[PDB]
This record gives C-alpha cells, sequence and structure tokens, in this order.
C-alpha cells in the first residue's frame, strides 16, 4: 500500500496554503480526521461518524454535526505514488489533528527560516506496535528530521459508510461572498465577526431576502433586546426512530433563513479569511453550506473544494 | 419615512453625551421620552425629590419628521440599562459610525435605534412600558415666587461640585446675599467629615 508523497512549498503556494488551511480547520473542529487517499485526489473528511470520533459521543451532548469536506487535486504533491487494489486505487486512513499539525507547524517554521527543502511522506509499518501504521515524514533543515505518526486504516466496509452529504440543490439559496482581496473583503469580514461582539450569543438566525439583487441578514434575539445587522454592500447570487425534521413554512417565495451556532459561524469566517472565492447556500430551515473554492489553470486544472455543512442549531 | 417619528443626524456626541449626562440618575432604571414637533427629551426622577430633563432640538438633527396627526406628542418609557449596553457595544468603533437614527410608531411599538455605516448597519429596538403615574412636572419651578437667581460660569461650578464630591461631602448649603454698590456673594457650605 505504498503512499509515498513529496510536498514542496515554494512552488506553487496557493496549495501548500490549502492543504494547511485545510488540516487546520480539521484539527479545530474535531480530534481526529480521516484521510482518503485516491488515484487522482486525496479527501481530508471531519465528521461526528468517524470510529475515533463517535466515541466521544459529540452528537448527543453538544450537537456536534457539521461535517467539513476539503478536496486536493494529486497535482498538488510533487510526486503522488498511490497504488492500491481497491476501486480506483484509495486508501483510506484515520489519523490524528494534534500531531498532523504540530508537523506542519514545525514545517512552516522551518520554512520561515529560509529553507527550501521537500516534505517526504511514506506508509511504513512500525514494530513498536485494523492494522496500526505509521506515517513517516522526513525533511531536511539547513540535518534530516524525521517524525511518525499513528494512523489506522479503514476496510472497504468501514470507507464506504462515510459518505458526503447532500443538499436538495433546487431548493437551497446561493449567495456569492465578496471576495476578500477585494476593496469590499475587510467590511465583510467585520461584518461576519460583528456577532462576536456579544459573548453571550450563541445562535445566530442567518436571513437572506431578494432586493446586487439580494441581501444578507444576521438576527439575534438572545439579548434584552432585538438586535438586527444587514449588510447593504454588493452581494450577488449564483443562479430505527428516525424522522424527518420539521419544516417551517416560508414567509415568502424569496426569502430564506436559518438558525446556526457561533461556533460554526466562526468556522466559516475563518473560511472565508482563508480562501477567496467563498459562496454561501442556504437551505430553509435545513442547513448552511460555505464553499470555498480555488481555482488554478495551465486545460483547466482541477478546482480545490472545501465544503463544510451546518445543521440548523435550532426551528424555525 | 412609514414611521410616525423618524430622526436622523450625523453627529454621534449628542447621544453619548445625554446619555452620560442621565447615567448619574441610576444605570439601571427608567428614562422617559417625550416626543414633538420641537423635539425629543429625555426625563428621569429619582426618589420624587429629583427631576432631570435633557431636550434634544430639531435643528440638532440632519432630518426630523413628526407625522403624528391625532397627539401633538408621544410618551414613551424604556430602560437605561438596555440603551447603554447596546450603545457600548455597537459604539465600540465609534471612529467608522457615520449616520445615527430614532425611529417610533406610536404606542405598542418599540423605540428603534439604528446605527449606518458605510456598508454595515446595526438595528436594535427597545421594548416600551407603562408610564408610572407619577407626573414629572409636580416637580416643578413656580415662576411666579422665585427667592433668587445666579448666573454662573461652567467650568467654576464644575470645579466646586467637583471638590465637593473629593472630600465626601454629606449635606451642601446653597448661600446666596446681595449688597448695594453691586456686592453679590454666592457660596456652597459643605458638611463633611472636614466638618
Amino acid at each position: 500500500m505504498k503512499l509515498k508523497l513529496i510536498v514542496n512549498g515554494c512552488e506553487a503556494p496557493d496549495d501548500y496554503k490549502l492543504l494547511r488551511t485545510t488540516i487546520n480547520t480539521v484539527a479545530s473542529l474535531r480530534k481526529t480526521a480521516i484521510l482518503r487517499f485516491n488515484s487522482e485526489r486525496l479527501t481530508i473528511i471531519s465528521t461526528p461518524k468517524s470510529s475515533l470520533n463517535s466515541s466521544n459521543n459529540g452528537t448527543i451532548l453538544r450537537g456536534d454535526t457539521g461535517q467539513l469536506w476539503c478536496t486536493i487535486p494529486h497535482d498538488v504533491f510533487r510526486l503522488y505514488t498511490v497504488i492500491s487494489a481497491r476501486e480506483l486505487n484509495t486508501i483510506t486512513m484515520e489519523c490524528n489533528c494534534d500531531s498532523l499539525l504540530s508537523v506542519f507547524k514545525r514545517y512552516d517554521r522551518v520554512m520561515n527560516q529560509g529553507s527550501s527543502s521537500n516534505m517526504t511522506i511514506k506508509l511504513q509499518s512500525m514494530p513498536e506496535w485494523n492494522p496500526i501504521c505509521a506515517l513517516g515524514i522526513t525533511f531536511e533543515e539547513i540535518i534530516m528530521h524525521s517524525f511518525k505518526v499513528p494512523v489506522k486504516l479503514l476496510f472497504r466496509a468501514q470507507d464506504t459508510r462515510i459518505q458526503e452529504p447532500m443538499i436538495n440543490y433546487i431548493q437551497l439559496m446561493m449567495y456569492k461572498l465578496p471576495p476578500i482581496s477585494g476593496e469590499f473583503g475587510s467590511a465583510f469580514h467585520g461584518f461576519i465577526r460583528r456577532v462576536e461582539r456579544y459573548s453571550n450569543v450563541n445562535h445566530i438566525h442567518l436571513m437572506g431576502v431578494k432586493k446586487d439583487d439580494v441581501e444578507l441578514k444576521i438576527i439575534v434575539n438572545e439579548l434584552d433586546w432585538h438586535l438586527e445587522i444587514c449588510w447593504n454592500g454588493p452581494l450577488d447570487s449564483v443562479i430505527d426512530i428516525s424522522v424527518m425534521v420539521e419544516k417551517a413554512e416560508q414567509e415568502s417565495s424569496s426569502t430564506h433563513e436559518v438558525i446556526i451556532r457561533c461556533k460554526d459561524w466562526k468556522v466559516c469566517s475563518k473560511l472565508y479569511a482563508a480562501f477567496e472565492e467563498v459562496v454561501l447556500a442556504i437551505s430553509h430551515d435545513e442547513s448552511c453550506v460555505f464553499h470555498c473554492s480555488l481555482d488554478r489553470g495551465s486545460k483547466p486544472r482541477e478546482r480545490g473544494q472545501i465544503i463544510y455543512y451546518i445543521a440548523r442549531s435550532k426551528g424555525l | 419615512l412609514a414611521n410616525k417619528f423618524s430622526a436622523s443626524t450625523v453627529h454621534l456626541e449628542h447621544i453619548t453625551t445625554a446619555l452620560s449626562c442621565l447615567t448619574p440618575f441610576g444605570s439601571k432604571d427608567d428614562v422617559l421620552i417625550f416626543i414633538d414637533a420641537d423635539g425629543l427629551s429625555f426625563v428621569r426622577e429619582n426618589n420624587h425629590v429629583i427631576k432631570i430633563q435633557l431636550l434634544l432640538s430639531r435643528e440638532l438633527f440632519m432630518s426630523y419628521s413628526y407625522r403624528n396627526e391625532t397627539e401633538d406628542h408621544m410618551k414613551l418609557c424604556v430602560k437605561i440599562n438596555h440603551i447603554l449596553d447596546s450603545v457600548s457595544v455597537m459604539n465600540r468603533n465609534s471612529d467608522d459610525i457615520v449616520e445615527c437614527t430614532l425611529s417610533y410608531d406610536g404606542h405598542g411599538s418599540p423605540f428603534v435605534l439604528i446605527f449606518e455605516d458605510s456598508f454595515i448597519s446595526e438595528r436594535v429596538e427597545y421594548s416600551t412600558y407603562l408610564i408610572k403615574d407619577f407626573d414629572t412636572n409636580g416637580l416643578e419651578l413656580d415662576r411666579e415666587r422665585i427667592s433668587f437667581e445666579a448666573i454662573i460660569k461652567g467650568e467654576a461650578l464644575h470645579s466646586a461640585l467637583k471638590d465637593l464630591k473629593e472630600i465626601g461631602c454629606k449635606e451642601c448649603y446653597v448661600y446666596a446675599k446681595t449688597e448695594a454698590n453691586d456686592e453679590n456673594v454666592f457660596a456652597l457650605i459643605s458638611k463633611s467629615q472636614l466638618g
């Protein structure tokens, strides 16, 4: 199950930034993350349904339902040697975010020092200890620094159970957020972080109303006084015992609303500050999806994708 | 606007100054708001013994609309702590705020305060409460029986008040006397720990 990979930060810094942001978000979202290595791309997944994550019982105690998916085209790695005997040569692993984040932080420190080396990653069988293997990582520091991280492989039955959430696209309203690098980036960044000024606020009500032809609002009713925050700047819109959640009747055909938690909003703000092209999709009283897209061309190349699904924190 | 009363301005100093002036009357109590074509007045009373009334005239607002017809004035009551907290959080970025508008739509509706920035507007609605039976007009100066009058400069009076406060003054006595040859004697006598 060879997984020899080469990572360089001096070539195509956008890809390195995307990988760093993905690992940072998955580490800040949950303790362990799933890594799928396909013949075409690398998928990094943070889901409460993972074997290691489900132990914490986050869903029933704190409502940890959000799911984070990141796709990294194989062009990011200088060398992509992924050979397997499964569908499309897919190898699934469940790694710990803390060790990987620490290793990448050390790599960032070394790169900022001035080194221009490369990081080599491989899958090895540690004799010290779903068999558990090690992710051997090596790199030079102008001195061969080598670190190893425990990892657990997943079977096909285990791999297929982890599926990306699918949203009702026809019943979904998408808004194209202003670019962060643009003149309106700072204003929107402040607007997203505005609700953080209220310590005791735990839920925020996002609303989007047609009539630049749409407007977005954040409502807070957890204080002694009703609070409404409106963005008046330009904003373009893209054109068992289980039961179905009850959806409140829409006030109008051109208004989409959803109540979510403040932590998810902070994560969305971090994602917006990380990437340039950001899209906010709202399914009325159902969910909120943050889609960050990185575009690179040569024969256009694969589009780097980061999708964060957030379930409603409360009903409407 | 469609509101019965709507007043918008570009100077944020008036609102904060009025709130600061009203603060010494208690951080957690009621404030009465009077609205009329002349302007908007804030009224507070303490222990039925003291009363304060601060008036913001029509000229202070860049736009002022009072479309009420049935009644010549509107009366409402709000909680000072709510406004204080809301303004304190909303006024953290005092440099960027460019417009401030008050609005009201008669009895049964909230008092609406909107801070409008270049691209972000924050709207807060304050719930209103029944006005206490006590009439603020009860404590008024009988203009036909003035015992004495005096005109003083603000800075000197402020310095005197600071001096009285810092010595822990407990009782105050305003002494006013006049004589011939334009001789005037206005004094404040304090009983405190110092004597």
